[PDB]
């Protein structure tokens, strides 16, 4: 059963350099072709490069030509992406794939090779960013006197994710935190919304709690109906 | 070499769904399609045309003619609602190529009109000297809105962002989008206006600089 596992994506900077990796197994990695096909987060799948068993046939995509380098090692299942010169555009998702290896053999004609895949890894995350690690901001959004809404808006920070809770993880009925926005600065911004009790606004008390691990920051903050 | 699909697609459930991919002269090549559901391994459904993996149920099917490759789902259920790509290899530019990618919603459940609830500016984040309008918009279905700001009177699209839909804790769709300000203009304007659109009709939440 084949298995495929990506590794060391991450975050750098424009024109920096990064060097994926992935292992597979369940297999005959040296009889097979193996592939790079990269997913802009929402967005769709687009190739990246291809290599034979052997190395012999290589190809890359225009995008990424001549800025990045494929190779393998047959003793350790193992597929290599070399990623130099980056650029934002590069930022993605990238996955390996194994490739099912049919051909076609023809003695005037040469070989002809039907790419297409076979099985897929989980995934590996490369973020291109001239920004650089920053705890969030967090401010009230404060519900405005049937029910009412109030949430949290946790500002400008990086990189991904923030996680919110409220009330110490004792309140999930009618929680929603949205997805991140990524602004002009090259930082991230969400926010977070309870619906609750319109009655209950003077007596129960809501607190969101934000976690930023990239930061080891930790905040809470109490949400109060304004004052006028 | 370019591969062409449209973006959305829907069906009711136990329909059946078509999936196009346009290219020129593509019955000369191979195409496969490939199924990807959110945050996942993308999956083999059809291959060489109208071939089909063991292990895949037997309402994919696949046809290939002329300019039109077409991926056939019958019986839908709402297991199949995913993103479907084709695929080809372009022996002329050594490229492998795949499509845009085709959204499938299976209308599983009733319509739902969006709430809007929209927060101004705290006085926190205004004494540091920054303005941030958010509109935060929930419960809707099908999960495809649009938002559009007015101050005044008129519109303006400097400073907005604005999420892609996207499922919670009850299968409804919710959005959000933020309009930047600088604090003085927030004071400036008489009143600041978001406007959700969802399916032909149009919500909208007013706030003004002067209130609550």
């Amino acid at each position: 059963e084949v298995q495929l596992v990506e590794s060391g994506g991450n975050v750098v900077q424009p024109g920096g350099s990064l060097r994926l990796s992935c292992t597979a197994s369940g297999f005959s990695f040296d009889d097979s072709t193996m592939h790079w096909v990269r997913q802009a987060p929402g967005k769709g799948l687009q190739w990246v490069s291809l290599i034979s068993w052997n190395g012999g046939r290589t190809y890359y995509a225009d995008s990424v030509k001549g800025r990045f380098t494929i190779s393998r090692d047959n003793s350790k299942n193992s597929l290599y992406l070399q990623m130099n010169s980056l650029k934002t555009e590069d930022t993605a998702f990238y996955f390996c794939a194994k490739d099912k290896g049919d051909s076609d053999y023809d003695y005037n004609l040469g070989y002809s090779y039907f790419y297409y895949m076979d099985g897929w890894g989980k995934g590996t995350t490369v973020t291109v960013s001239s920004a650089s690690t920053k705890g969030p901001s967090v401010f009230p959004l404060a519900p405005s006197s049937g029910t009412a809404a109030l949430g949290c808006l946790v500002k400008d920070y990086f990189p991904e994710p923030v996680t919110v809770s409220w009330n110490s993880g004792a309140l999930t009925s009618g929680v929603h935190t949205f997805p991140a926005v990524l602004q002009s600065s090259g930082l991230y911004s969400l926010s977070s919304v309870v619906t609750v009790p319109s009655s209950s606004l003077g007596t129960q008390t809501y607190i969101c709690n934000v976690n930023h691990k990239p930061s080891n920051t930790k905040v809470d903050k109490k949400v109060e109906p304004k004052s006028c | 070499y370019v591969l062409t699909q449209p973006p959305s697609v829907s069906v009711a459930p136990g329909k059946t769904a078509r999936i196009t991919c346009g290219g020129n002269n593509i019955a000369n090549k191979n195409v496969h399609w490939y199924q990807q559901k959110p945050g996942q391994a993308p999956v083999l459904v059809i291959y060489y045309d109208d071939d089909r993996p063991s292990g895949i149920p037997d309402r994919f099917s696949g046809s290939n003619s002329g300019n039109t490759a077409t991926l056939t789902i019958s019986r839908v259920e709402a297991g199949d609602e995913a993103d479907y790509y084709c695929q080809v290899w372009d022996s002329n530019s050594d490229h492998v190529v795949f499509g845009g990618g085709t959204q499938l919603t299976v209308l599983g459940q009733p319509k739902a009109a969006p709430s809007v609830t929209l927060f101004p500016p705290s006085s926190e984040e205004l004494q540091a000297n920054k303005a941030t309008l958010v509109c935060l918009i929930s419960d809707f279905y099908p999960g495809a809105v649009t938002v559009a700001w007015k101050a005044d009177g008129s519109p303006v699209k400097a400073g907005v962002e604005t999420t892609k839909p996207s499922k919670q804790s009850n299968n409804k769709y919710a959005a959000s989008s933020y309009l930047s300000l600088t604090p003085e203009q927030w004071k400036s304007h008489r009143s600041y206006s978001c406007q959700v659109t969802h399916e032909g009709s149009t919500v909208e939440k007013t706030v003004a600089p002067t209130e609550c």
